[PDB]
């Protein structure tokens, strides 16, 4: 997918804020992968915004 | 091949062992008088485990040159300290003789695997599996002989406010409740490298690795992950977020019948480990012994202290956290202390550490006197009663209880809940 | 059927703590103020940590977890504050949070120690709190370096305990045990509180079966982020609403059931 | 070679054909939880995200399975793989197009774990067959198998590190057989000795111990808190033991409300006094220490490791026996929330308080290790002159030995009855043992008055030096403190030499706990 | 003269004098150091 | 290594006392006379400079790796 | 496309190239140590 | 009392003693198989 | 040692050239001694002499 | 890992309601109210006011479990005296005493500052 590789800050939603880098892509929710704790989480694609 | 230990030498009933060699002993680096000088001056000197079976060696002198109804009145060595017939590991135990022994044994086991800065060169040093730790502390309640192994220097685990309390139920058995804020403060959070090493082999033209960032139309069985982390030399620069079946090393070999079509080179790449993750701490470069290129990568991941996570005391009452409350559910006392560990009052009698509830109330005794404690093993001037006389002047009960009130109702507990400072280990 | 009065009494109030004396009211009224100053309280404290540069021998996440636990003047902003997953902007805004910027080099043979002073706001009023001397972020030797830009935001002590205003809260009723909720073996063994008012001779007060916990003593102690009587106005305000926005959601869910 | 593959432990039979590696498990470590049942396994997310039950798609569950499937890999609650009705295996971790996510009655689809799966749940080493047993998952958020403290048991995990390994069973028929076997409700009580494997874990035991005492009393404020958290409560007030002056509950009551159906045991408190039941007051106890539960109601009695535990004849026998087994299973977590529950309340611990004698007993103490230490030295000096006479069956020293001996365990036996005489009810090493939760009497006298004789091999510290038992001991000493006797205690702390003598006797223990290990596994191995 | 009752500090002294001329690993190192320093020319003489 | 922030237990901004402690151990106090002058009461707030071992002093003796 | 590794004990940078063999120019030193990363990194402060 | 009545009457089906050991078990005629599946493996099948 | 940090765990042994008694009770022989005799800088390693008594 | 994320404890989501009413069915005239994403900071003050009323006959709280966060709070009222009467009665009950304290912490602050 294009999407996967890409840095993304989640602009919405309780992990406001959060820098990472996605791992999986989908048609509706995207993994991105934290790079402040450890541990990857499923959020909405209309919450993430790519950075660069 | 001979084991010997150095012994005092007791003429007719007297040491030898002078006050002038005390004077000039403790003007070391002027005088230049050292222990061989001291073995130079015929006072003391090494007995090895045959001449033991020849000797009449006194313990201590105060006891044993002075008369009495006589025991032997014909000493001819004495020990220098009885503390010093213990090892590396049962030296920083305080209090181990009033601990049983299985429990000082099981102490010694686990000393060793205490979390804590190993050395101070660790940012150089490419170790396989570094924990170390953030905030260590020396003990407030601590022996002599930590001095001599350094242990206040290169220390391992952090005091902290334990209490003994029944409580909601996870400290059941053997298990220990946590204080989240506490955790959120630092304690306890450590950080985890390990590397991973690499290189490549110039061969007889048939397998030749190559470091390198493998390409899915170029390279074959390249496995599903991201090789966009790599650089353009195939590794990954430090301070880059990697996971679990994260590539690390981007590095390709060649295939002898590329030309025996249109499909080459072969991945064989290091993935990160699986079930980990963490941030790249840094990425060395450099030649083997064989001249060949060859990579070093240390990955760096800190440890928050979690539930299952194994903590231990200084006298062998390990248990992994059972569960973490915020400081508002954890009980107080009448002040605002919180603990940060609670334990439970079962692990006590039947193991029967009480070298534990002494060393609590040494703890008190030394985190409100402002003093490191003592807790040589054989002292005779440091018993359970002066230091609950030393306890009573400031404040406190006698015996270390202290009223908790209860952090869900508020209602004050019932019982006087011991509590005060412990030494814990990470494990 | 309804509430008791409740009074108070403050015996003294000090820019680092207040003590005070709650009056008729009940036990657990008491020791939810007591929570509610602990985690409820909302602070600024810093929360996004972006590392441009570092060259200390602390690594990034070292650093940013001490950034976190340094307090920050927010006496009236945290008020005017939106939670930041609350706000509706582009993801950081001044609204929702305070941008800092931290900038070192090292350039001498001196240890040179980053402190909470080279911290830089942008909001003048919140700045971090430190007569006493800075709070120590890093050493750096020679060559070494960190840049980094540091947003805070709002947030509460159960969130993380960053956001947590208060040193220390004491709390005590009944100070003589009159009600015996605690049984001492030996009550002379037992030191005095500091709100005790027996003579020396008695140990502990007669037991009344007919009393109940009343007069409640507390001492809380600000870590220095609030005034620690805003604290208590921010408490009392907090579970004010807490207990407004049940009763909203009770009200929404009666009408459903009707 | 082929032999050498075949014969060994490592081998094809033993290492292969009857233990071999299986799919579908996980292996992590437990830590406590009172809050769930005992048949439920608090399992991980990030464990139950990973292993897969196939459940078949029938009319019934095709809404459901087909959400799961739309919400595919790593969705927590959804599935990964969907098998087709000729075997066919499609991923959900792919993301296929949605052409063929389709449901029709005969799929199977191989679904994250959720609450109410059954799984297998094992020790190492597997002892008996209650080190084996069947839980039910709940979902709790932290990465350790969280499972309830009675269980602790049968397993024999004391959570130090402990890590146990989880089973699935995979097909819904091997589900129901783990069902209606091995379950730990239908695995309460064991064969091997006709008497419970559960019983009442130490922390519920103590505070059970002081919640059922006499003296106990409940405001209505707390009772209403502990009533809470019986499962087994019809929703009626139970009318007070005192109405008049203040409305206020005995915790028998709250007890009587626990016990299940209408049982009836009479039971002794493990301080009974043995001359209670010959004269008066032996149904009306002065101590309270005699259980009678009667028609489903705890009429009085203190309910020690005698009542709750795993004796035989206990209440929860009874309550096997007579209600079901899954009234037990209510009646086990029932115990254990409401006296947590009450130990908030009431609070225990133990402490340096508890490990002190008032110096009349420290004063006993010394006078009988002075007494008996100049006993056995004029017992020395008997032995010298020839003045000792040998006892008819052995040699002059080993007469000497059994008078040495004897005067040394009556000397450890006096100054543990004259210390455990000391403890004025509130102490809680006296509170641990009396319930028998944790600790003996041994140990309450090892730690205020006498460690005691120190042994090796079953007799006293050897000569290992030429005729003395350390260099600081005159050469043929055979008094007390050359040869092994401790007289100091835990509290005041032992002498160099006597550390050294106490370090002996553990290392023998040791020794024992590890040499013992190997023969008992190949002792059970040969008679499986 | 003698040391009577501030034996107890005059002790501490005389260990901390030991382990700061000795030190923790004597043996490792004195083992090795008789070794490369004297043995290996035995070995060598000895053939 | 470097002094904590807070105490673990309180909260209290313990960490702007270590160089002031410091100073007040070679101005020739005793240490239970520094800790009470800058202000430290709670015994948990005293054991997070009583026991403190400043540990990365030892690690800027090292020349930075990268420069 | 060269990519900048510090060197080791000489704490200055220089270029490398694919197949070069790994050398400082100062002193020769062996041990390449590779620059930080230029992407950004963002920490929870937790 | 089961157990301790079953072990006693297992070891004594047979007439004689029968040792818990390949000596005893592996002596009565049960299967080559049941017989390899105690500690000698191979001997038991090169015998069947 | 390639890069591994190697650690020498000293190994116990019978002290040579130092005779011993020992008692096989359950062999033929009522006491018997021994002498592992080594000569310092000796390239062959110890060779143990028994000298044992008959038990009859 | 499987750490749960810090706004566990008071973010609710889609879908999750923050009070639930079931009918208890045992005896007449209780409710069990089902509080989602709180803790003993809100149930303990309610237990207690519920209490004080003449007309409650049984007020209690429970968490089911500490890593799952809500409340289960328990009231029987005497009937004819509805229980969601009583709750709504405890809730405007406590908001009415903690304003009246807010404003006498107020009086007692311009009490010290100013002399
Ligand atoms: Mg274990
Ligand atoms: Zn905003
Ligand atoms: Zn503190
Ligand atoms: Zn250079």
């Amino acid at each position: 997918n294009e999407l996967i590789g890409q840095t993304v800050r989640i602009s919405q939603g309780p992990y406001k804020g959060y820098i990472g880098v996605v791992k999986d892509a989908t048609e509706s929710t995207a993994r991105v992968e934290l790079h402040s704790t450890c541990q990857t989480i499923s959020v909405d694609r209309q919450r993430l915004t790519t950075v660069g | 091949g001979r084991i010997c230990r150095p012994l005092l030498i007791v003429e007719k009933q007297k040491l030898l062992l002078k006050k002038r060699h005390i004077d000039q002993l403790k003007e070391r680096e002027y005088n230049n008088y050292s222990w061989q000088d001291l073995v130079a001056s015929g006072v003391v000197e090494y007995i090895d485990t045959l001449e033991e079976e020849t000797v009449m060696l006194a313990m201590t002198p105060d006891d044993l040159q002075e008369k009495e109804v006589a025991y032997c009145s014909t000493y001819t060595h004495c020990e220098i300290h009885p503390s010093m017939i213990l090892g590396v590991c049962a030296s920083i135990i305080p209090f181990p003789d009033h601990n049983q022994s299985p429990r000082n044994t099981y102490q010694s086991a686990m000393g060793k695997q205490a979390m804590g800065v190993y050395i101070t060169n660790f940012h150089v040093r490419m170790d396989t599996l570094a924990h170390v730790l953030y905030y260590p502390q020396k003990p407030l309640v601590t022996t002599r002989s930590m001095e001599y192994l350094r242990f206040r220097e290169l220390p391992a685990g952090i005091n902290s406010i334990v209490a003994i309390a029944s409580y909601t139920g996870y400290n059941q058995e053997d298990s220990v409740i946590m204080n989240r804020s506490a955790v959120d403060r630092g304690f306890f959070r450590s950080v985890f490298y390990r590397s991973y090493k690499e290189q490549e082999s110039k061969k007889g033209f048939d397998q030749e690795e190559v470091f390198e960032k493998p390409t899915r139309e170029t390279c074959q069985g390249m496995r599903h992950a991201i090789y966009d982390k790599l650089d353009d030399d195939g590794l990954i620069a430090p301070g880059v977020r990697v996971s679990g079946d994260d590539v690390i090393i981007g590095k390709t070999v060649t295939l002898p019948e590329n030309e025996d079509r249109r499909y080459t080179k072969r991945d064989c790449s290091t993935f990160l480990r699986t079930s980990e993750t963490g941030i790249v701490d840094q990425v060395m470069v450099t030649l083997n012994q064989e001249g060949y290129k060859f990579c070093k990568i240390r990955v760096r991941s800190v440890r928050i202290p979690q539930i299952g996570d194994k903590f231990a005391s200084r006298h062998g009452q390990k248990g992994t956290c059972g569960i973490q409350y915020r400081q508002e559910d954890m009980p107080f006392t009448c002040e605002g202390i919180t603990p940060d560990i609670i334990i439970n009052p079962h692990a006590i009698p039947s193991r029967m550490t009480i070298g534990h509830l002494i060393e609590c109330l040494q703890g008190k005794v030394s985190a409100n006197k402002g003093e490191i404690g003592d807790a040589t093993p054989f002292n005779d001037a440091v018993n359970v009663q002066k230091i609950s006389n030393l306890l009573s002047d400031y404040g406190y009960h006698l015996r270390g209880n202290e009223v908790l009130y209860n952090g869900f109702t508020g209602r004050k507990i019932t019982s006087q809940i011991f509590i005060g400072p412990t030494y814990y280990q990470r494990l | 059927p309804y509430a008791n009065q409740p009074t108070v009494r403050i015996t003294e109030l000090t820019d680092e703590n207040v003590k005070f004396i709650i009056e008729n009211t009940d036990l657990a009224v008491a020791n939810s103020i007591r929570r509610v100053f602990i985690a409820e309280v909302p602070i600024i404290a810093i929360d996004w940590v972006q590392i441009d540069a570092n060259s200390s021998v602390l690594h990034d996440e070292f650093i940013a977890h001490r950034l976190g636990l340094i307090p920050l003047t927010s006496d009236d902003i945290v008020d005017k504050l939106q939670y930041s997953r609350d706000c509706t902007c582009e993801e950081f805004c001044p609204e929702c949070s305070v941008e800092f910027t931290l900038d070192v080099r090292c350039n001498e043979d001196q240890t040179r120690h980053v402190t909470s002073r080279d911290l830089i706001s942008n909001s003048p009023r919140v700045i971090p709190v430190t007569e006493q001397d800075d709070i120590l972020i890093v050493k750096l030797r020679k060559g070494q370096e960190l840049r980094l830009r540091a947003y805070a935001k709002k947030g509460f002590g159960k969130e993380h305990a960053k956001w947590n205003p208060t040193a220390g809260v004491a709390f005590e009723y009944d100070p003589d045990n009159a009600l015996r909720h605690t049984v001492y073996p030996k009550p002379e063994e037992w030191p005095k509180s500091e709100y005790s008012e027996l003579d020396e001779d008695e140990s502990q007060a007669p037991y009344d079966p007919n009393g109940k916990p009343e007069r409640f003593y507390y001492n809380v102690e600000s870590c220095g982020s609030l005034r620690p009587e805003t604290i208590v106005l921010s408490a009392l305000s907090g579970l004010k609403k807490k207990l407004s926005d049940l009763q909203t959601q009770l009200s929404h869910e009666i009408q459903s059931d009707v | 070679s082929l032999k050498q593959r075949l014969k060994g432990k490592e081998g094809r039979v033993r290492g292969n054909l009857m233990g071999k590696r299986v799919d579908f498990s996980a292996r992590t470590v437990i830590t406590p939880d009172p809050n769930l049942s005992i048949d439920q396994v608090g399992v991980p997310r990030s464990i139950a995200a990973n292993m897969t039950f196939a459940e078949i798609v029938t009319p019934f569950n095709i809404d459901r399975l087909q959400e799961l499937v739309r919400r595919g890999n790593s969705q927590y609650p959804g599935a990964k793989y969907i098998i087709r009705d000729n075997g066919d295996r499609i991923d959900l971790r792919f993301h296929p197009k949605p052409s063929d996510l389709h449901l029709q009655t005969g799929y199977k689809v191989e679904r994250h774990m959720c609450d109410g799966d059954i799984v297998i749940f094992n020790r190492q080493p597997t002892l008996h067959k209650m080190s084996m047993m069947g839980h039910r998952v709940r979902i709790l958020p932290w990465s350790t198998f969280r499972l309830n403290l009675s269980v602790t048991t049968p397993y024999n995990a004391d959570f130090d590190g402990d890590e146990m390994n989880l089973h699935l069973p995979q097909s819904l028929e091997t589900r129901a057989e783990i069902q209606e076997l091995a379950m730990v409700p239908r695995m309460i009580v064991t064969p091997q000795s006709n008497r419970p494997v559960m019983g009442i874990v130490q922390d519920t035991l103590t505070a059970v111990r002081k919640f059922t005492k006499r003296d106990v009393f409940l405001e209505r404020g707390e009772v209403m808190n502990l009533l809470m958290f019986l499962s087994t409560w019809d929703g009626k007030v139970p009318q007070p033991a005192i109405l008049k002056p203040r409305p206020l509950w005995t915790g028998k009551q709250i007890f009587s409300l626990i016990i299940p159906g209408h049982i009836n045991c009479i039971r002794t408190h493990s301080t009974h006094p043995d001359d209670e039941d010959s004269g008066p007051y032996k149904h009306i106890s002065p101590g309270d220490t005699k259980v009678v539960v009667e028609n489903g109601e705890l009429i009085m009695g203190i309910l020690c490791k005698k009542s709750l535990g795993t004796s035989a004849g206990s209440l929860v026998h009874i309550s096997y026996l007579e209600m079901g087994h899954d009234i037990t299973r209510l009646f086990y977590s029932n115990i254990q929330t409401v006296i947590n529950n009450w130990l908030l309340i009431e609070g225990h611990t133990i402490g340096i308080g508890d490990s002190i004698a008032d110096s009349k007993t420290y004063q006993d103490i010394q006078n009988t290790i002075k007494k008996a230490k100049q006993d056995v030295i004029e017992v020395i000096e008997k032995a010298h002159n020839n003045e000792l006479e040998p006892t008819p069956g052995n040699t002059l020293r080993q007469t000497f030995e059994n008078q040495v001996n004897r005067i040394l365990n009556d000397a450890r036996d006096k100054t543990g009855s004259s210390a455990q005489k000391s403890l004025s009810e509130y102490n809680n090493f006296k509170s641990m043992v009396v319930s028998g939760a944790k600790g003996s009497k041994i140990n309450i006298s090892q730690v205020i008055a006498v460690v005691g004789q120190q042994n090796v091999e079953g007799k006293r510290i050897p000569f290992g030096f030429k005729h003395r038992t350390l260099p600081h001991f005159i050469k043929d000493d055979y008094g007390p403190e050359s040869r092994g006797f401790v007289e100091n205690s835990y509290l005041a702390g032992l002498t160099p030499t006597e550390f050294f003598f106490h370090a002996m006797g553990g290392r023998e223990g040791l020794i024992d706990t590890a040499v013992k290990t190997a023969e008992t596994g190949y002792i059970q191995r040969r008679l499986i | 003269e003698i040391t009577p009752d501030l034996w107890q500090e005059a002790c501490w002294i005389v260990i901390s004098s030991y382990f700061d001329e000795k030190g923790l690993v004597r043996q490792q190192l004195d083992s090795f150091d008789e070794f490369i320093q004297m043995s290996v020319q035995r070995i060598v003489e000895d053939a | 290594m470097i002094i904590p922030v807070r105490c673990f237990t309180c909260g209290k901004i313990v960490g702007n006392k270590w160089e002031a402690y410091l100073g007040l151990l070679q101005a020739e106090y005793t240490e239970g006379d520094a800790l009470d002058a800058l202000g430290l009461k709670r015994y948990c707030c005293r054991r997070m400079l009583l026991a403190h071992v400043d540990l990365i002093e030892k690690l800027l003796n090292y020349a930075p790796l990268e420069k | 496309q060269p990519m900048i590794y510090i060197c080791g004990e000489c704490h200055t940078e220089n270029e490398i190239k694919s197949r070069d063999p790994i050398r400082c120019r100062e002193c020769g030193y062996r041990i390449m140590y590779k620059k930080r990363t230029k992407r950004l990194v963002v920490f929870d402060a937790r | 009392y089961r157990h301790l009545a079953l072990l006693c009457d297992t070891m004594t089906c047979r007439g004689h003693l029968m040792a818990i050991t390949r000596h005893g078990v592996n002596r009565q005629d049960t299967g080559p198989l049941m017989k390899c599946s105690f500690e000698e493996t191979v001997d038991v099948l090169m015998e069947a | 040692i390639n890069g591994s940090e190697k650690v020498l765990i000293a190994q116990e042994k019978m002290a040579t050239n130092t005779v011993y008694v020992f008692a096989k009770k359950d062999s033929k022989y009522a006491y018997t001694g021994e002498c592992r005799s080594c000569l310092e800088n000796s390239s062959r390693p110890t060779s143990t002499i028994w000298v044992s008594m008959l038990a009859r | 890992m499987n750490a749960p994320p810090a706004f566990e404890s008071f973010l609710l989501f889609e879908g999750e309601k923050k009070i639930t009413i079931n009918k208890d069915t045992k005896v007449p005239n209780a409710c069990l109210f089902t509080i989602n994403k709180e803790d003993h900071t809100l149930g303990n003050i309610i237990k207690s006011q519920l209490l004080k009323d003449p007309q409650v006959l049984f007020a209690g709280y429970k968490v089911p479990h500490p890593l799952e966060h809500k409340i289960i709070i328990r009231v029987q009222t005497t009937p004819d005296y509805s229980p969601q009467e009583a709750f709504t009665n405890a809730i405007t009950d406590l908001i009415s005493e903690l304003s009246l304290l807010e404003e006498r912490f107020r009086v007692a602050i311009k009490d010290k500052q100013e002399g």
